[PDB]
């Protein structure tokens, strides 16, 4: 009981009312972005690469 | 055109305010917190005819890149949950101390207030410790004026009765353990 | 680089035929014809007051051989709610000419119901401190009102070092319209 | 047959339906028929009701004002407007057998749960149809040559000078949203563009 | 999280330009290399 | 000669894009 | 349960947990606001049966981590490309481009300069030109988005209200002109988009025709070094 | 049971708070 009733005043204290208007979603649209041009580079130079080594014969 | 100000005062201690900033940056936006670092000054118009007449001008002094803000709130009017007054919003260049000067004005007190910022829909909420300027003309020596902060959420919109009181008390209740927010003065 | 001059009216033909004759002449150099200015006047108590067309977001109040200070528009109201006005208003307007990289304005200036005279107005778009730009628009006007005159106004400003922005436009302005004034 | 067994629509409600058509069948009239009449009438009020509801999310996100409704409830027929031009489908009691039926001012045509479809279709005909005057205009004028261009873009280029150069000729558009015209020359000078638009859209 | 994703963010950012800086130095010898007479 | 030079070049070529590319989705599986 | 509250964005309300996917914290403004929800299962999380399949805004040209970030994820980006797409829809029936263009219900078919057909799709299941220009829209997209909420919009004086620190110095600085104040107004989505196709496109016909002119001569070699 | 609960720490201090808002009204 007393430790219960303490953890009920704490969160009182925090009175935690609607929820946080908080988001990481920018970072992570900005980062998957990112990622997604790093691959196509590494899409486009693994195609150069095939086509300078037919060339290179 | 002829816009009014809202607002709501109350104070926060020190470490009460290392929780306040921690919960309102929770329910602001997800923009950024950004500091607020300025300058006031107060220039009384003496008005030989009938009564006092104050400006207020705001420096920047954390941007540089921007420029001073005149505001004059009129008499406080007279059940709105909020503390009603009339706002002009004034921004001018880096000049108008010397030109209210010949206006005919002059300086009365000079506060520097560092806080933070912040704007959860059309309302702005900020808090700031208003220190005290011991030497006339300088930012460089300031004394703290209570050991506590000031907060004050703040809303302009047009001079139409409008539900901005509304807002304005959920608002004050989402906060109301850390913070009081009532009228005053 | 902007510069001011009184151009009288030389009758001659009428106020708003001497207008004419100097759209015409302006027509005639090959500029086209952009949208139509308006600058206006107030003096409270002495300090003045003046809106421009070219800077809409900004109201300037300068006090004679002082400070200058631009505003936002919101620099009228505070002159309202500080009671503590004249009716000697001025308020020229006209159209708007540009040649390449180079703008010239004429107005009828007009105070009440009588117009008192007319103002042109020419600003060299690219420019910096006037001290070594005036000699071209000295070059420019004495084509176009050379005939009666230009005469070196930025001295207004020649005196300076090194600065231009736009106030001492305004500032040249008001010294045309406290001539206009006076003068019939 | 007189008795209902599940029935399945493809395009609680369906419950309470099916109850009301294993109801009404045992007047023992011909209770076949009358079904079919009392279904098909439920059929074109679900139609009715979609291509509404369609009308309506397209009045709110894409076309905006540029469509507004004249419309009969309880009657089950919707009549959009793009633009002076009016569009309205109808049930035709008269055999109600046959399915639905649409009509425009002149037209000179089958309709599957798409109205978007249904507006674009119809004004694309209705714009190549100004296309064509215009052409007849031009024709009257220069009994030389000329041209149109069938792609989704409603063309009419219209050459001006003998030795065609297609980069520079005339290109007459017809905007298939409001019916206004769009004319591109590359390059004149913007405003008399401008006054060319005001004048061909006049008349 | 913000952080962590901004700094993983930064450093493809370096990568890719990096990248494009020395494929771009050998398209330039390249641009000398396929501009010579193809006369055979 | 020129043609052993051409095949040099895109040799040199194809070594530096090997390395980008390891270089570029190892960035990517870190 | 914390670590999905570490990565992804709740609230939980009566019993429940309404876990938001709409770009809320980055104003998005349309209207579909999110709003998953979740059961328990950890071994979930459920799709608000609107946003389902997958994106793919496929714009073209004519001639381990945990299961549930994945759906989440997924959900998230095709509530994105329906936002663009609903955007651009809206600009078709707008400002009117100088080009004409046809919308028809998830084909934005323009053109651009003449036999030049520019087909922005949405394809909703259940080019590498036109790559760029995707990866291009989206960033559009979202820097309108952060044009909302951002610290540019914030005033550094605690004074008048939140303009865009430029309308600031459009005030005591005598600023604009008709030009200056005018390069503040914005010019919509798919002009821009439309703007870029056609510097593709011309980038690439200039290239062909030069490179072209570089094979039929042998006589005086036409050298050619982009930047 | 012994109640005799009191929250801790209150944060306003109303009156810091009166001469906080009166600085900034009128005067310090």
């Amino acid at each position: 009981e007393a430790e219960l009733s303490a953890q009920i005043r704490y969160l009182t204290q925090v009175a935690t009312g609607q929820p946080h208007e908080g988001s990481s979603y920018s970072s992570r649209k900005d980062c998957q972005m990112a990622l997604k041009r790093v691959d196509y580079a590494r899409l486009k130079l693994s195609d150069v690469a095939r086509t300078c080594e037919q060339m290179l014969e | 055109i002829n816009m009014m100000e809202y607002l709501l005062q109350g104070s926060v201690l020190d470490h009460s305010l290392e929780s306040l900033i921690h919960r309102l940056r929770g329910l602001c936006d997800n923009m950024e917190p950004e500091t607020f670092l300025d300058h006031e000054m107060v220039f009384l118009l003496k008005g030989q005819q009938a009564s006092p007449f104050v400006l207020r001008a705001r420096r920047s002094m954390d941007r540089a890149g921007a420029p001073w803000h005149l505001r004059y709130l009129g008499q406080p009017e007279m059940n709105r949950h909020a503390l009603v007054r009339n706002c002009v919003d004034i921004a001018t260049s880096e000049n108008l101390t010397d030109f209210l000067m010949e206006m005919g004005f002059r300086m009365d007190h000079e506060f520097v207030a560092k806080g933070h910022l912040f704007r959860k829909g059309i309302m702005k909420i900020m808090v700031y410790k208003i220190f005290r300027i011991l030497v006339p003309g300088n930012t460089d020596s300031t004394e703290a004026l209570s050991l506590s902060y000031l907060v004050e959420l703040s809303v302009v919109a047009p001079a139409g009765q409008d539900m901005v009181s509304d807002d304005m008390k959920n608002f004050a209740e989402q906060l109301k353990p850390l913070v009081h927010l009532e009228k005053i003065d | 680089v902007t510069c001011v001059s009184q151009m009288p009216v030389a009758e001659g033909k009428s106020v708003q035929q001497t207008v004419e004759l100097l759209t015409r002449k302006l027509e005639m150099l090959g500029a086209e014809k952009q949208g139509t200015f308006c600058v206006d006047c107030e003096t409270y108590h002495l300090m003045y007051v003046m809106h421009n067309s070219e800077y809409p977001l900004s109201c300037f109040a300068l006090f004679e051989n002082g400070p200058c200070l631009i505003a936002d528009t919101n620099f009228d109201v505070l002159m309202v709610k500080l009671k503590g006005a004249k009716a000697s208003k001025i308020e020229t307007r006209g159209t708007r000419y540009q040649y390449c990289d180079f703008l010239v304005k004429v107005g009828t200036v007009t105070m009440g119901p009588s117009a008192r005279g007319i103002s042109v107005e020419v600003e060299y778009g690219p420019c910096v401190v006037a001290s070594d730009c005036w000699s071209l628009l000295l070059e420019f006007l004495q084509s176009f009102l050379g005939s009666h005159t230009p005469g070196a106004p930025a001295v207004f400003g020649n005196r300076h070092d090194a600065v231009y922005g736009p106030a001492d436009t305004m500032v040249q302005y008001m010294e045309l319209f406290n001539k206009i004034r006076k003068q019939q | 047959p007189w008795r209902l067994l599940k029935l399945e629509i493809l395009v609680m409600q369906i419950s309470f339906i099916h109850q009301l058509v294993q109801s009404r069948l045992f007047a023992d009239e011909k209770p076949l028929q009358d079904m079919y009449n009392c279904l098909h009438s439920f059929c074109l009020s679900l139609q009715l009701e979609v291509l509404h509801s369609q009308t309506l999310m397209l009045i709110r996100e894409r076309w905006g004002d540029l469509v507004q409704v004249e419309r009969y409830h309880a009657g089950k027929c919707l009549s959009l407007s793009v633009w002076v031009h009016k569009v309205t489908i109808k049930i035709d009691e008269n055999d109600v057998s046959k399915p639905l039926q649409i009509f425009h001012d002149p037209p000179l045509k089958i309709d599957h749960l798409s109205i978007e479809k249904l507006l674009i279709d119809s004004v694309h005909a209705r714009a190549h149809q100004k296309l064509q005057e215009l052409k007849a205009i031009l024709r009257g004028f220069n009994a030389n040559e000329n041209s149109s261009i069938e792609t989704a873009l409603p063309a009419l280029v219209v050459p001006i000078l003998e030795p065609c150069g297609n980069s520079e000729c005339l290109h007459i558009f017809v905007d298939l949203h409001s019916g206004m015209f769009q004319l591109m020359l590359y390059g004149l000078d913007q405003a008399t563009l401008d006054d060319m638009e005001k004048s061909v859209n006049d008349d | 999280r913000n952080q962590q994703l901004r700094t993983l963010q930064e450093e493809c950012d370096r990568k890719l330009i990096t990248l494009r800086d020395e494929i771009s130095i050998d398209l330039y010898e390249l641009e000398e290399e396929y501009y010579s007479s193809s006369s055979s | 000669n020129e043609l052993q030079r051409k095949d040099a070049l895109v040799q040199k070529h194809l070594t530096k894009l090997r390395h980008w590319q390891q270089v570029l989705e190892d960035i990517n599986v870190q | 349960l914390l670590r999905l509250r570490q990565h992804w964005k709740l609230r939980k309300v009566g019993d429940k947990i309404l876990g938001d996917l709409s770009y809320r914290s980055a104003g998005s403004l349309f209207p579909h606001h999110g709003t998953f929800e979740v059961i328990k299962n950890t071994d979930d999380v459920q799709i608000p049966s609107d946003l389902e399949g997958s994106a793919y805004i496929k714009v073209s040209i004519q001639k381990g981590s945990p299961h549930w970030q994945t759906k989440l994820e997924a959900a998230q980006n095709v509530l994105l490309c329906k936002e663009i797409f609903a955007q651009l829809s809206r600009e078709a029936v707008q400002i009117k481009s100088q080009v004409p263009h046809i919308v028809v219900k998830n084909q934005i078919i323009s053109q651009p300069f003449p036999s030049l057909q520019l087909s922005i799709s949405l394809c909703h299941s259940s080019e590498d030109h036109l790559y760029v220009l995707e990866h291009n829209l989206h960033l559009l997209i979202r820097e309108f988005h952060k044009q909302t909420l951002s610290s540019i919009m914030m005033p550094h004086p605690a004074s008048a209200p939140f303009g865009h620190k430029r309308m600031r110095l459009s005030g005591p600085q005598a600023f604009d002109k008709n030009e200056i104040n005018s390069l503040q107004s914005s010019e919509g989505l798919l002009e821009k988009i439309i703007k870029q196709a056609k510097h593709i496109f011309l980038r690439s016909r200039a290239a062909a025709t030069i490179d072209s002119l570089a094979s039929r001569i042998e006589d005086p070699q036409i050298q050619a070094h982009w930047s | 049971e012994s109640g005799g609960l009191r929250p801790n720490k209150q944060t306003f201090n109303p009156t810091d708070t009166n001469a906080l808002v009166a600085a900034v009204a009128f005067g310090k």
